């Protein structure tokens, strides 16, 4: 069935830590691109003096 | 479909526009400033499929 | 419109699809593996018309 003694890098373990989260020790990284608000276009520039 | 390496999750930041204002002669720009809002978007990676 | 020679019938095998599952760490692929199903479709010829 399930493997015995498998290496668990994510589990926090520790003396006082809960270790309930299986992904605790892993940390998030920056995504590829920063999200920016959509550009707003000017309409009146060529419509008056 | 962006790609990352060695990450439990990926974070995407957003930027939130700004507003302009008039500066009278003798007024400091430091007295009227608002800043641009920031927050994050999280896409956490699932298990192995 | 197939053509056969020296046969009382012709059989056409079929292949089904498969599904995907998430493999948690410490879980073997053998326990949750489901085989792709198989069966046949047979077209037996009749006598002389």
């Amino acid at each position: 069935a399930n493997m015995q003694g498998g290496q668990r890098l994510g589990t926090n373990q520790g003396k006082g830590q809960s270790a309930a989260d299986k992904l605790a020790l892993f940390l998030k990284v920056f995504g590829g691109e920063v999200l920016t608000a959509f550009a707003r276009t000017s309409v009146t520039t060529n419509r008056h003096m | 479909q962006r790609q990352i390496s060695s990450g439990k999750s990926a974070q995407f930041p957003v930027i939130g526009r700004t507003k302009a204002a008039y500066l009278q002669p003798g007024e400091s720009l430091d007295d009227k400033r608002k800043d641009i809002k920031h927050t994050e978007k999280t896409i956490n990676i699932d298990g192995l499929l």
